[PDB]
């Protein structure tokens, strides 16, 4: 059946007809991650009494806990949530690397602004984000806590400088920015300005020009030891099977084998020439394993053509005549080209008419049934050699023969307009 | 500034004549390619290494796939179909006689010999052992590639990702079968069973007609068949010693053998490349990507790896009309210079062609070729035509020679005073 | 979208051109050698061996087909056979005779 | 020469490396086909008189 | 004059190819542009690189 739908025919004629490969399936699931039990800090990073000022802003180190951002829904609605490097929908089985976590506090259009490739008063001259950047930004109003009926002046930002900021770059300067050619020398004056300013925050105040809240997120994925990982619970490790796996949110399919390759401290699994992971350490066990591929390939069926009859043989190129390393009727036989299930051997040696490999053809004969033998090369013979005897014909033949050569082909012309538009 | 060559020059008398005096036997080498490594690919194994979010998005490139495959197939059918052309002339196998003497020609060491595997000349033994081989049959299990991880050896890799190498029908035995069945039936029966029943003849019977052949006289091989004899066993002997003496003499046949190893090691090298994509890993991209966002990336990886394997296919392709060609002209030579003696310049051996012989080798063949060379010669004084009574008498088959007081009457390719 | 679609079609038209240049390679050496076995067979009596037929070569004759030719070749070929006895020369007067 | 491509094309410098060996290989054998036709000869004649 | 014909049609068919090379950098495979300067004028690297 795997023939007939690569040639997509109903009908099949005789030959050796290469199929796909053999393969084997997954039987079982594993998940290894490293034992963490204490809860992430989410009250004291989104949550804080007091927030920093935006050119001043601040940086946290978030290590050794359990990102479950479930318990957040009660506590927090927020305004703003997008990731760049990752998906939203991934985040609960994937484990991060270097976490840390950003904060400060910008008026409500401004937001806009806290995102890669943007200008403006805040990309410019107080936070810049890199172009390649991985993480997630969040943010939300802030009206009803960092307001004041009087109005609230101590939040600041910069409004003056000479060039743009760097990505990640903080500066909290308060040198005197001189906009005329009159040098200034301190005393600020007419062409002489402060370049630090302060929001005014009033609690009537416009959508637009009221408070919010911003955190940001910054990790590395998948390379690289991990101490922060999702909410899913661990399983118990499957050795030489072909299971499914999830080391630290890496998911494949292959066997797991011990391995002898020793690591450095800093380093968690290894890549081949082809850039694919063929090690990495366990994180609960201090221990390398391999990874193996589970299907191996060679496999091809010799038929007669279906009119005949619905008799297949299976040859497959690289088995001691055995289990098929990752179905035996009664007939097997060896081959220096692999292993053949399915057919009677025979001594007697004939014409070659369906070619195996190796020096054995099959062919479809006398009840039929396919047999297998080592192909006649032709009927041997011998020449007397006797140098005082010669031999001389006394008849001949005339006899005629006929020979076969092309000579041409067709002549084809293409319109490309009419092929691909239409 | 490269030197053409030495100069030389030739000083034109239209009195005189050089005639050669003595001759050589030589006998040269000669390789020619005739097969390649068959190969088969698996498309789903390279593109998508049994991933189940790919090869749900390989369904609009099957046909592609088809193609591929077709195109390999053809390749495989035609170096079979070359091998047959080239070795299987004769259906009737010559048993080898018993070794009798020959009048002192030499064939032990082209013919098989009984003590040891194979049955095989000492000469193939040689050239069996020259030439390399990276393929070590195909038998490679699976648990042989699980418990040798820490050997990276390529061909393990090379069959991780669906591609493999599909063994020749015809053994090395059989071949050796065939070359045997034509040196026995060359060495006793002569040029006969090319046309017709093999019909039996001494051999110096058969290089007496070969000398007849070139245009010398038998006499020149009876007065002097021992020297002869003896001359074209010293031939074997100078080849045996330049075989044995100088290794790097077979080069086709091993850059046949490592530019298939090349471009498979290439191929599987080219996985690395991402195109335009995050990443080279399937296994990363499904990890943190959604299905929606994934697809573009496996679309863009899919399009690259289906254009390396067509730029394989294609060179293949190309690869395999140079051997084609080859291995007609392989045919050709063995039709012309073993089952018969060649009038053509230049084909069978430089000089005026004897005889040839095959041995097989892998991936091609090499033809002992048996050549006339005349050597050192003397200058003569002749006439255009020797008038004796006023009509122009001419000679039948010799030229008119004299020392200064006699004439006498010579052919061309050596020199034989007669009246 | 599309130029998707036009990429992937361009890429279809040039690989059928491709193989058709690598089929009409192989038809023109057939046509070399089908031309050189006309002039050589039909229009004279070869000696190459296995070339004009197999055996000693007499004649061919040329018959059409559709993208080809069929070549009709007459040959000869000895039939059945008699051991003798054979020795270089005769000496009859003392000087050999060949 | 823009130092921009040309960091993005080490994904591709393998391709370049194959097309490379297959011209070396076309210069290589236009070498060979004409010393195959002319240089049969390695003894040259100098015209007489 | 229409004697050496095949020796003077291999010149002008490698020429014409290489002048072909030549006259296809003008086309934009689907892109903005067919110049490298002007993408690089307009558009920052994460926009560029497509
Ligand atoms: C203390 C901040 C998080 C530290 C650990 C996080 C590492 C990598 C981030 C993953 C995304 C989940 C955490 C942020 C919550 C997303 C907002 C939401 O739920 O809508
Ligand atoms: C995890 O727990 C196992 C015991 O179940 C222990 O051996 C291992 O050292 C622990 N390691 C981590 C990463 O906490
Ligand atoms: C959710 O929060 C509200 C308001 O603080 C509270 O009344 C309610 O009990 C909370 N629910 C749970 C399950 O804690
Ligand atoms: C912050 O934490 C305090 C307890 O310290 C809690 O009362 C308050 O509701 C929290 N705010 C939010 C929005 O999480
Ligand atoms: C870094 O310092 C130099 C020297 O003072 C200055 O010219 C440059 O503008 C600074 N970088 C930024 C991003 O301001
Ligand atoms: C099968 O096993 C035998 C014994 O180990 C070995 O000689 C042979 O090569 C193996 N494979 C084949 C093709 O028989
Ligand atoms: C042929 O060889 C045999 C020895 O094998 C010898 O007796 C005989 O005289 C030789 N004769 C001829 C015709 O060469
Ligand atoms: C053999 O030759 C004779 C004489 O020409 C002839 O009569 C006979 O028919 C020939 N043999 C055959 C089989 O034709
Ligand atoms: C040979 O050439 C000489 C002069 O070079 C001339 O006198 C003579 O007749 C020529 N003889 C023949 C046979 O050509
Ligand atoms: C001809 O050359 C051979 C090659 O060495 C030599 O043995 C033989 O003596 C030579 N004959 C004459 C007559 O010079
Ligand atoms: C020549 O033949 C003899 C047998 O008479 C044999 O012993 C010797 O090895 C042969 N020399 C070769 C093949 O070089
Ligand atoms: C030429 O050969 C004859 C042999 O018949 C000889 O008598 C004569 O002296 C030779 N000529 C010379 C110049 O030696």
């Amino acid at each position: 059946s795997e023939t007939k739908c690569t040639l997509k025919s109903f009908t099949v004629e005789k030959g050796i007809y290469q199929t796909s490969n053999f393969r084997v399936q997954p039987t079982e699931s594993i998940v290894r991650f490293p034992n963490i039990t204490n809860l992430c800090p989410f009250g004291e990073v989104f949550n804080a009494t007091t927030f920093a000022s935006v050119y001043a802003w601040n940086r946290k180190r978030i290590s050794n806990c359990v990102a479950d951002y479930s318990v957040l829904y009660n506590s927090t609605s927020f305004s703003t949530f997008k990731c760049y490097g990752v998906s939203p929908t991934k985040l609960n089985d994937l484990c991060f690397t270097n976490v840390y976590a950003d904060s400060f506090v910008v008026r409500g259009d401004e937001v806009r602004q806290i995102a890669p490739g943007q200008t403006g008063k805040i990309a410019d001259y107080n936070y810049k984000l890199p172009d390649d950047f991985t993480g997630c930004v969040i943010a939300w109003n802030s009206n009803n806590l960092d307001s004041k009926v009087g109005g609230n002046y101590n939040y600041l930002y910069r409004l003056f400088r000479k060039s743009n900021l760097k990505p990640f770059e903080r500066d909290i300067s308060t040198e005197i920015y001189q906009a005329g050619s009159t040098p200034c020398n301190g005393v600020e004056g007419f062409n002489c300005y402060f370049p630090l300013q302060s929001y005014g925050f009033h609690p009537t105040n416009g959508v637009g020009y009221q408070p919010y809240r911003v955190v940001v997120l910054s990790f590395e994925l998948l390379n690289a030891p991990a101490t922060v990982c999702g909410p899913k619970k661990s399983t118990n490790l499957i050795k030489n099977k072909c299971v499914n796996f999830n080391f630290n949110g890496l998911t494949g399919t292959g066997v797991l084998t011990e391995s002898n390759k020793k690591f450095l401290p800093f380093q968690q699994f290894g890549r081949d020439i082809a850039d694919t992971t063929d090690a990495v350490r366990d994180p609960q066990t201090l221990e390398i394993l391999d990874i193996t591929p589970c299907s191996f390939g060679g496999v091809s069926v010799i038929t007669p053509g279906t009119n005949a009859s619905n008799q297949v043989a299976v040859l497959y190129q690289d088995v001691n005549c055995t289990e098929v390393p990752v179905s035996t009727g009664s007939n097997v036989f060896q081959t220096r080209a692999g292993c053949l299930i399915g057919a009677e051997h025979v001594n007697n040696s004939y014409e070659c008419d369906i070619p195996i490999g190796a020096g054995i053809c099959a062919s479809y004969q006398t009840s039929q049934s396919i047999i297998a033998y080592t192909m006649s090369l032709g009927a041997e013979n011998s020449v007397a050699y006797s140098n005082n005897s010669i031999a001389i014909p006394t008849n001949f033949t005339i006899s005629v023969t006929t020979e076969i050569l092309p000579v041409s082909m067709t002549k084809t012309s293409v319109d490309c307009t009419m092929y691909i538009c239409g | 500034t490269m030197s053409l060559g030495a100069e030389n020059s030739v000083a034109y008398s239209n009195n005189s004549i050089a005639i050669p005096t003595n001759f050589t036997i030589s006998v040269t080498t000669e390789i020619l390619p005739v097969s390649m490594t068959k190969t088969s690919v698996d498309c789903t194994m390279y593109i998508c290494g049994d991933s189940t979010e790919c090869s749900n998005l390989l369904l609009q490139y099957g046909s592609f796939c088809t193609q591929l495959n077709r195109a390999l197939t053809g390749i495989a059918v035609e170096q079979d179909k070359n091998t047959q052309e080239v070795f299987a002339q004769v259906k009737q196998i010559y048993k080898t006689p018993q070794i009798k003497d020959f009048g002192g020609f030499n064939f032990s060491q082209i013919l098989p010999d009984p003590s040891k595997p194979s049955k095989r000349s000492p000469i193939e033994d040689l050239l069996f052992n020259k030439v390399t081989l990276a393929d070590a049959g195909f038998i490679k299990q699976y648990g042989d590639c699980l418990g040798d991880i820490a050997a990276r050896d390529l061909i393990c890799a090379q069959k991780f990702n669906g591609l493999t190498v599909l063994p020749p029908l015809l053994t090395d035995e059989m071949i050796a079968q065939y070359t045997s069945a034509l040196l026995a039936g060359t060495i006793t029966s002569g040029w006969t069973f090319g046309a017709g029943p093999a019909l039996q003849i001494p051999f110096p019977m058969q290089m007496a007609y070969r000398f007849n052949g070139i245009g010398v006289t038998q006499n020149v091989l009876y007065e002097n068949q021992k020297l002869i004899a003896n001359q074209f066993n010293s031939a074997i002997g100078k080849i045996q010693d330049s075989l044995s003496s100088t290794p790097s003499a077979l080069g086709k046949l091993q850059d046949v053998v490592n530019q298939n190893a090349q471009a498979l090691n290439t191929l599987v090298k080219q996985l690395s490349s991402n195109f335009g994509a995050i990443s080279s890993v399937l296994n990363d991209i499904l990890s943190r990507l959604d299905p929606p966002e994934a697809e573009v990336q496996i679309d863009r990886l899919i399009t690259g790896r289906l254009q390396s394997l067509q730029t394989y296919v294609t060179q293949q392709l190309i690869r395999a009309a140079e051997i084609r060609a080859s291995a007609n002209l392989a045919a050709t030579k063995m039709s012309e210079c073993v089952l018969g003696q060649s009038k053509r310049v230049d084909f069978c051996g430089k000089g005026y062609h004897l005889m040839s012989f095959p041995q097989s080798a892998p991936h091609g063949v090499v033809f002992l070729h048996v050549t006339y060379v005349p050597a050192q010669e003397k200058n003569f004084t002749t006439a255009p035509a020797i008038c004796h009574d006023g009509k122009a008498h001419f000679p039948r088959e010799g030229v008119f020679v004299s020392n200064g007081t006699h004439w006498f009457v010579t052919q061309r390719n050596f020199y034989e005073p007669q009246i």
